[PDB]
This record gives C-alpha cells, structure tokens and sequence, in this order.
C-alpha cells in the first residue's frame, strides 16, 4: 500500500539536499542525466 | 589517490553529481584509465579528513 503525491508551483535545486541531509546509497536516473536536472523545467512530476 | 566515504565511491566516475563531483574532484567525459577502491576502516580513524 504505497503512497503517491504531486508537486507543483515550486522551484527545485538539489544542492539544498547537500546540507545536513543523509547521503544516498542508490541514485539512478534513466530518461535523463543527473548533470542536467538544474537546467530543465518539467510539465508534471509525481513522487512515490 | 585520496580517501572518501563509501556512499561517495560511486561518484568517482564520469558524468556524476554531488559534493565529491562538483566542488571537490571531477573527471573528464573522455577519461581513459582505471579506478580502484578498497575499504580501510582499521587504519583510518579520527576526525582529520
Ligand atoms: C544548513 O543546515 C543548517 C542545519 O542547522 C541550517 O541551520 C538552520 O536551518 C534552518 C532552516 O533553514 C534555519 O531557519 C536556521 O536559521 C538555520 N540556523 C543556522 C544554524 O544557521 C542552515 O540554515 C542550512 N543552510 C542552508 C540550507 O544552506
């Protein structure tokens, strides 16, 4: 029984995750490259 | 040669993001060579890294 949520009307920089947040053992992207997530805009985003 | 933490070992590779790939050490996209990594828990201690 997993959740889902929708994120909208917001600005997202991943550098904020660097300060005080725990590291990430797995970080894998398929349709995009991680080096180009700071220069894009997405029509819709969903989080599971 | 350097010393990192385990979760950061995956970051020593072309086309990666993170603190150990943007502000600390980076590798060109056309990188020829090899990468070796091994655990060194017993010999490395303290808070001097
Ligand atoms: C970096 O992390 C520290 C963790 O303490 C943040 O410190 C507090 O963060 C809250 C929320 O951003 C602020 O309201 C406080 O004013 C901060 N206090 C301190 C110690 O400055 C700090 O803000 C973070 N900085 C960032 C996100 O760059």
């Amino acid at each position: 029984a997993w959740g889902r949520m929708r994120i909208s009307d917001c600005v997202a920089d991943y550098s904020v995750l660097y300060n005080s947040t725990s590291s990430f053992s797995t970080f894998k992207c398929y349709g995009v490259s991680p080096t180009k997530l700071n220069d894009l805009c997405f029509s819709s985003v969903y989080a599971d | 040669y350097f010393v990192v933490k385990g979760d950061d070992v995956r970051q020593i590779a072309p086309a990666q993001t993170g603190v150990i790939a943007d502000y600390n050490y980076k590798l060109p996209d056309d990188f020829t060579g090899c990468v070796l990594a091994w655990n060194t828990k017993s010999i490395d201690k303290g808070q001097g890294f």
